[PDB]
């Protein structure tokens, strides 16, 4: 009973993958858990239904630990107002909004901390490392996020072409650090890392700003390793993605001692090779 | 209200400790950027052999956790004052009598003789079930440090993995990295070839290396990676085994550990942590 979580998360492949159930059994099977996701009948009505999916990856076995070893039961649900968390008139969305406005004990995901979430939620400790890199094709002369062709883009001809996916840590990131940089990048805002990596492929845009561990994952898995994160991997703003809970939330400090666990005994390398291992 | 109580460890890049000048004061430095090198006045024990009295000498120190440290407390608005631990060890649980005991900085902030531990000191299980960490201000990890020329392939190496009294390879006693190798009954092997040659200090063990006393020192990434990039006759092999961080240490009960840690994640995002990366880490090759 309040032993039973609401719990909320989010698709972002490899750490969190959503899956149609079968019609029949209606069963999620294998290595996956039952989530369910509010779908509106139309947009003239406030009506939805949920729909049952499953969702599996690397942070849906990290949730399947805890609830082991911490010893609680959930109700997975997956987030319809709006992704990962962004402040919009004072008032949080996301992941993160779900958890301050008490709709979910914790949020599970690929949910990067940062100064300002944690102003609101508590975060339990990073458990998959994590931060700001940049993907370009193999070769291409960048630095880092600090190169005069992200600060000052305009001081080139023709300038360097390069984006990010809106309203997550990355650009809060950005917004708050390099407000030049920012106010240009956002011409090429793209709607998800698929567009941008096809935008990247065909020439579209010259580097895609994003967290550090998709793009590792990506870079792993491209057809002919020929995109890359700059720097043999460099990574801006190190921090890590976090378990959100409430604030003064009782189960933050079993969470805590069970992701220490999981890292000291080794158990967290196997899920990376299992989920986070590329070819390239 | 009173001073904060700082323990820290020598430790380089984090912490440097060096001898005052003669009338008591720290020699002015600059980094390699041509700025003033901060130095704060610490305390310590200046006979650091096993089994000997710890009478303390004022001293000096700097490097990356000072910098930190000076940095948090004019966040935070406390005044403080440095110690280095005595034993000289950053911190296990030991059997005493069916007592454990914490040792090291452990156990200086857990008796009161510390409010807060300011070093490369690991995040892990064992020491969050007593203390209070904050997110981490460093990411890194364990590696293994050997002589230019020594070759091993790394964890996975037959000479660590099947050991012998021909390659000997040892790391810091009461250290998380004893306390990795313990924990986990896969490494009991190298555990126990481990315990006949652990060494007091980082420092000391180190030298060994270079000395051809030790032919590998499993330690702080942070730490080998740059003794590598300073000392051209050792090297690091294996790239990460594991992945650690570094965090302040408060107890339980502090009622700085809320903005402390909301202080190092606001330093990671606005450039400040990667300045002290330029200044002490990575700034030679
Ligand atoms: N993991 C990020 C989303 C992706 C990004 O903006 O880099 C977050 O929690 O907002």
């Amino acid at each position: 009973d309040d032993n039973h979580l609401s719990i909320v998360t989010l698709e972002e492949a490899p750490f969190v993958i959503v899956e149609d159930i079968d019609p029949l059994t209606e069963t999620c099977v294998r290595n996956t858990v039952p989530c369910r996701k509010f779908v509106k009948i139309n947009n003239s009505t406030n009506e939805g239904m949920n729909v049952k999916k499953c969702c599996k990856g690397f942070c849906i076995d990290i949730l399947k630990k805890l609830s082991r070893t911490v010893k609680f039961t959930y109700d997975l649900y997956l987030v319809t107002n709006g992704k990962h968390g962004k402040k919009v008139n004072n008032v949080w969305n996301g992941m993160i909004g779900e958890v301050v406005y008490q709709r979910a004990v914790m949020a599970v995901g690929s949910l990067t901390i940062n100064e300002e979430r944690s102003e609101v939620v508590d975060f339990s400790v990073p458990f998959v490392e994590t931060g700001i890199s940049v993907m370009v094709s193999r070769g291409t002369q960048v630095t880092g996020l600090s190169d005069k062709k992200f600060q000052r883009p305009h001081d080139y001809s023709p300038p360097f072409r390069f984006g990010t996916v809106p309203n997550g840590s990355t650009e809060r990131n950005i917004r708050n650090n390099y407000p030049y940089m920012h106010q240009y990048m956002t011409r090429f805002n793209q709607r998800g890392v698929e567009d941008a990596l096809v935008s990247l492929k065909t020439g579209k845009l010259d580097a895609f700003i994003y967290d550090a561990a998709v793009l590792n994952y990506k870079a792993g898995r491209d057809e002919g390793c020929k995109l890359v994160t700059i720097g043999s991997g460099y990574i801006f703003a190190t921090t890590g993605y976090g378990i959100a809970l409430q604030k003064g939330s009782p189960w933050k400090r079993q969470i805590d001692l069970a992701l220490l666990q999981f890292v000291g005994d080794g158990e967290m390398e196997e899920l990376e090779t299992l989920w986070l291992t590329g070819i390239c | 209200s009173t001073r904060l109580k700082i323990v820290t460890i020598h430790q380089e890049p984090f912490v440097y400790v060096k001898p005052t000048m003669s009338d008591g004061t720290c020699k002015e430095e600059f980094t390699v950027n041509g700025d003033p090198v901060k130095k704060v006045i610490c305390t310590g024990p200046n006979d650091t052999s096993p089994g000997s009295p710890r009478h303390t000498v004022p001293q000096c120190c700097y490097g990356f956790c000072i910098d930190l440290l000076i940095k948090l407390a004019r966040t935070m608005n406390f005044t403080y004052e440095v110690h280095l631990v005595a034993d000289g060890k950053f911190g296990t649980q030991e059997r005493v009598s069916n007592k454990k005991e914490w040792n090291g900085m452990m156990g200086e902030l857990l008796s009161g003789q510390a409010d807060m531990i300011v070093a490369p000191l690991t995040i892990n299980n064992e020491r969050a079930q007593y203390i209070e960490f904050s997110k981490p201000f460093k990411y890194q990890g364990l590696t293994i440090l050997v002589k230019k020329g020594t070759r091993i392939t790394g964890i996975n190496d037959p000479r660590l993995r099947n050991p012998s009294d021909k390659f000997i390879y040892a790391t810091v006693k009461q250290s998380s990295v004893d306390i990795y190798f313990r924990r986990q009954v896969e490494l009991s092997t190298m555990y126990r070839h481990m315990e006949k040659h652990n060494y007091e200090s980082a420092a000391e063990a180190i030298q060994a290396v270079r000395d051809n006393k030790l032919h590998a020192f499993i330690w702080d990434s942070a730490v080998l990676e740059f003794e590598a990039s300073q000392k051209c006759d050792l090297v690091t092999t294996g790239e990460l085994f594991f992945r650690s961080g570094f965090g302040i240490g408060m107890r339980k009960d502090s009622p700085w550990k809320q903005n402390v840690s909301l202080s190092i994640l606001k330093s990671h995002e606005n450039g400040f942590m990667e300045d002290l990366d330029k200044t002490w880490v990575r700034y030679q090759e």
